């Protein structure tokens, strides 16, 4: 998984794998 | 200055791209090691990622704009070998790439 | 090192158009914007001589503020919606341009456009 804490602490992940 | 494409190059095209919503997977080189991809190296011969191209634009490495768009064209290109073409992080590259083409379209001349 | 007359706001020889967009974009865009607390930079165009800006006008060939921008639309000057959505990202794309990536004027102008394209999304047909 990607994963990333955007501003306003916005999650976001991605299944790559 | 720079010239005039590549300054706009760095000033309004990476700009946009870096600050928009779906930049995030895109703003480092994929770590295939940490995300367990044992055959992206086989796949994706020639990685590129935004941030390599942030940090070629602010060191003025580009010797002119189409290296630049090249390297753009090689991280989407990338992203829609590697990945299902159904899968959100395709329709976040599909959605940069056509505000890159946009912005593109309005390079300014030399 | 004198600033140049500002663009055009009227039309010698057009009918004025009245359009669903065009109201939207006098009454709702426009609006939203001009009191925004981001956007009195861009209420009135570049003083470059009072800024000492020599090469402002040298580097922006076709300068845009939301001055000149109402002005147009309270005239006759557009055709369409699009030909005025055309004006705000020249205004922001000229900040992008002369200023320095991460200057406070180019952080207010990105928040403006961001607000503008939220309000653009919702232009009516
Ligand atoms: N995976």
């Amino acid at each position: 998984w990607k994963k990333a804490i955007l501003p306003g602490k916005i999650l976001k992940t991605l299944h790559i794998c | 200055r720079q010239t005039n494409q590549l300054q706009y190059l760095l000033r309004v095209v990476l700009k946009t791209l870096w600050k928009h919503q779906f930049a995030w997977p895109f703003q480092q080189p994929v770590d295939a090691v940490k995300l367990n991809l044992p055959d992206y190296y086989k796949i994706i011969k020639t990685p590129m990622d935004m941030g390599t191209i942030k940090k070629r634009l602010e060191n003025n490495y580009y010797w002119n704009a189409q290296e630049c768009i090249q390297d753009f064209n090689t991280m989407f290109t990338n992203c829609y070998i590697y990945n299902k073409p159904g899968d959100d992080i395709v329709l976040m590259a599909e959605a940069l790439e056509k505000l890159f083409l946009q912005k593109i379209n309005e390079l300014p001349t030399e």
